[PDB]
């Protein structure tokens, strides 16, 4: 029986620094070698209160290349949520009493822990909910960077965006502070900056962070650069004054650049990371967006398998 | 006394415009026995307290940890036949459910029916409350926020 | 068994149930004295009772007749120095301003920067009030909401 | 000065039999002997927050025949109240500061008392505050009722339509309680029946009202159908089973009907009161609305000179 | 051969108590052993011009458990009937070239006998078309009578709620008049009453039913309590004095209910069933989603298979 069998994938925060590096070893392993019919006979739910085209495009293609069936929806706007007026609470619990995992995006945040208490015994897997957490995007972060960089300890990572509204930099700080030796480095607008609960929490386990107005004051320190998009969708009125993004990566920037350093981005991007650096050796984003189907797959493998031997 | 019960109870120490929200929110009055209450009363180091005195009445769990965050100074005495039985005052929890109120605006406690919770980490500063939902920690201020 | 008081005011009599709706209603409680409320209390007169005693505080004429209200058969028992100098009565008033919301949800009453009015008016079995601005008669039980 | 100089009008259930008897006498007067410069040198506003024809119309031609000048608008989309947000006591008093009396209607009850207390000593004559009151239709309706039927007292008067949001039967219902042996028949559905408020009016003064479901019941009966449109703009949308006038009147449905019997109506008709009635001796609805003029003028110069015209 | 093999699946009428039973039978066979490759090879078509979460996603499921492919589309906003114009006719012209079973939702009355008019041999089932049938319902509602009441004669069933406009309750009370001796009880608003032509053929066959003005008074004699949802998007004008339900099932009625009684919901729900009665051990509306899945792979094995041995 293995130890994320049935889990429930929700928050960072629960997931320990040993589940995942088994989800990891285990990634690297289904992408050496392939496992076609490991869910075969499965049927898995695909539920999207929220627009995609990375997280359920590769979660569905994770579950084709394993040999499960999934149903689902794109929008609420068909739904009987969306059109009849029922509760999500009803939704979870008719669609558990059908499938065999459900894979949920959702705007409010919270809604992936609200599905967990209705779903029964069929695991919950959180594909974003609201600006909260974003776990299996964290997981292929850290597929992506231990893939370029061969540990996840001691590493110069800088967050870039808007860290406030990011569930993505909200899941990976608190993965990454459980390896040893991170120092982190962020720079946002102070208005979309990292929430004050991430940095007692980073602060409480003793590891080193720092803001910077700048990205060319940091270029010449790090391993990992992640970009992240101003989530227009969340922003307050109040906040309008920060649509156009602040700090925009071009290629002349990466001059001082480790040689080693990789550019990552969860995608969309808009203006911020200029397509000059698409074809340099150091923009990985799309390395980084093609490694979501190993991590996904790995993670559907593990919560519906209770012993895999791969 | 300074009124009398037999059995019941008697909480103290309360601070000022405390007790009249304390009558409101553990519903005190749907009852028909007797209450007592000394609205802003002295208290030497913290001049005007105020009493409730609840008689042949006893709180039970929730309520007193709910008054551990709405009075830390108030003291509850058990009291049995006069005798006060037991004199004890509240210890914070780690989880408050069904009463405080998330502040995040798209919580989905909000919208659906799910009974609140939150978890407790006194601060040095003060008491830092976690949502169950959505994660996030608030300034205990920011929650209690009548 | 209750408290002794100097002066001021104690309204008695108020039917158990009443007395903290009142402290309620009209803002007795937001004060800097010294309240001292028994709810529930043996009457005989009525089997129970509400008593609220007000220390340095008086009512008014208007004040008390807004009693009528809620509570006719209380007692407005007006103290100088430990003698009952006054033993005042509510009539009902004929109106009541600024504690009352008008049901009529297209009033402009709601809308504008004016505090409300009713025109009281002993009807038939209750009494009913008639808005200032919209001059829709209501059932005071109505009224005092849901 | 005379009894309604510098007075506003709000309602009907504010005025006595005497103010009645004196606006009706004053119509008369200034009919038969117009007054051209009787108010030369007054500014009155004409303020409509809601539609108009008749009254803003009336008012304005009234004010203008005799002499004074009219400042104000017909929508209040472009006043600062429709697009800068400001309250409509905040409009009263800066208005008080300009002109000489306000004609306001609006789509909220209460709207003309609440101007009074912001009018300073400027009249406020209420043009129709939502569904509460509209007194200067009563007035030309009285004027009208007393021109056709002789007098205000011992008439029997079905009113037939809308009654629970007719601000023109609520102040006609009450400026006819006040003369007597005047007999009510009213017609309404449940849903849109007369106030009850307005009822305990006439049980108090023992007036004898009676229900009845059909023009037919009353027709042989009465002086005085005064018909009603169904106020489709403030029915909520559980009334909506009741848009189309449940009671329509055909020339037919005169056949039995007393030979100095007058069909009146506040209008807009839609449907209830079909275009044969138009060539009636019955139909006496442009009638009425025309001598909105001369009840609409000698109350403009009461409330605005001491000096009784004549 | 089996006698639903090829059979469009419309209208309870067309069905037979046979028909329904051989249903059950082959519902009750495939819950208790699962057959994954039963339609290896057909592809399905699943085609929503209306909202659904349960219809649709049970549907598919149950396609995906035996074995089948499917194709279709959530909206007809993205089909070209609605955005090149084209008609419904011709809409299932061409799909049933590509398929083999149609499966549609649709707001008009009577558009699945429409394309079974156009499907060539394809077989088209019904999952719902306006107010008219809903088929597939009254199987999963059927099963989960039997399931706890072991007979589906003789019961006592109240059903409560919108009856006009009900497609569920028109279904259900259509296969129940097939079966011996149940009695029924309608609690519907008037104006959502159980439409006459259900009624007249209650009467033709001798059957009793009864209207009562509550819930509490029927609770005792029951066997199930159907209660429906006020169907909004349907309602006329004309109704909207219906919109908020009327009977409302709260845990504490539920008092002196038989111990084998159920409460049995479509769902979604909306106001109606307060959550109370979730927890109590009559409320059974999630078990009876759940049956949804066994009776729709009934109904495809049977239609799509021509012998079934199991
Ligand atoms: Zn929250
Ligand atoms: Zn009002």
């Amino acid at each position: 029986a293995n130890p994320l069998y049935q889990k429930h994938i929700i928050s960072i925060n629960d997931l320990s620094r040993d589940d995942l590096n088994l989800v990891l070893a285990t990634a690297a392993k289904l992408k050496a070698n392939p496992q076609p019919e490991l869910l075969k006979h499965k049927v898995i739910a695909s539920c999207f209160f929220e627009a995609s085209t990375r997280t359920r495009l590769s979660f569905q293609t994770s579950m084709h290349r394993l040999g499960a069936s999934v149903v689902g929806f794109s929008d609420s706007a068909n739904t009987s949520l969306g059109k009849k007026g029922e509760t999500l609470a009803d939704t979870i619990s008719v669609i558990s009493t059908y499938v065999d995992a459900i894979v949920m995006r959702h705007p409010q945040e919270g809604a992936a822990r609200l599905a967990t208490e209705f779903s029964g015994n069929v695991p919950v897997l959180n594909a974003g909910d609201g600006s909260n957490q974003h776990p299996t995007q964290t997981l292929l972060d850290l597929f992506t960077i231990q893939q370029t960089e061969g540990r996840l300890d001691n590493l110069h990572v800088a967050m870039v965006g808007d860290l406030k509204y990011g569930r993505t930099v909200h899941s990976l700080t608190q993965a990454l502070a459980k390896f040893d030796g991170n120092r982190f480095y962020f720079i946002a607008p102070d208005a979309l900056a990292m929430p004050e609960y991430i940095l007692d929490m980073l602060d409480e386990k003793g590891i080193a962070w720092s803001l910077h107005s700048s990205i060319e004051e940091v270029m010449a320190e790090v391993d990992i650069l992640y970009m992240t998009r101003v989530q227009k969708e969340r922003l307050d009125p109040s906040e309008y004054a920060n649509v156009k993004a602040q700090f925009v990566l071009r290629a002349s920037d990466l001059h001082n650049a480790k040689a080693n350093m990789k550019v990552l981005h969860p995608l969309p991007r808009v203006d911020e990371i200029a397509t000059d650096v698409d074809k340099t050796p150091h923009a990985w984003y799309f390395q980084q967006a093609g490694n979501g189907i190993f991590a996904r797959q790995a993670l559907l493998a593990l919560v519906l398998n209770r012993d895999l031997v791969l | 006394g300074v009124e009398a019960i037999k059995r019941g109870t008697v909480i103290d120490h309360i601070p000022a415009q405390i007790g009249f929200k304390l009558l409101s929110l553990f519903k005190l009055t749907e009852t028909d026995q007797r209450i007592t209450i000394g609205l802003n009363l002295p208290s030497g180091e913290m001049g005007r307290k105020d009493l409730i005195k609840i008689e042949n009445t006893f709180l039970s769990e929730d309520q007193v940890d709910q008054l551990a965050l709405y009075a830390p100074q108030a003291t509850v005495n058990r009291i049995d036949n006069y005798e006060v039985v037991g004199k004890s005052r509240p210890s914070l929890p780690e989880r408050i459910d069904n009463v405080l109120v998330c502040p995040n605006s798209n919580c989905i406690s909000h919208a659906e029916p799910v009974s609140s919770s939150f978890a407790v980490r006194k601060r040095a500063n003060d008491i830092a409350l976690k949502c169950k939902y959505c994660e996030k920690e608030f300034s205990h201020n920011v929650v209690l926020a009548n």
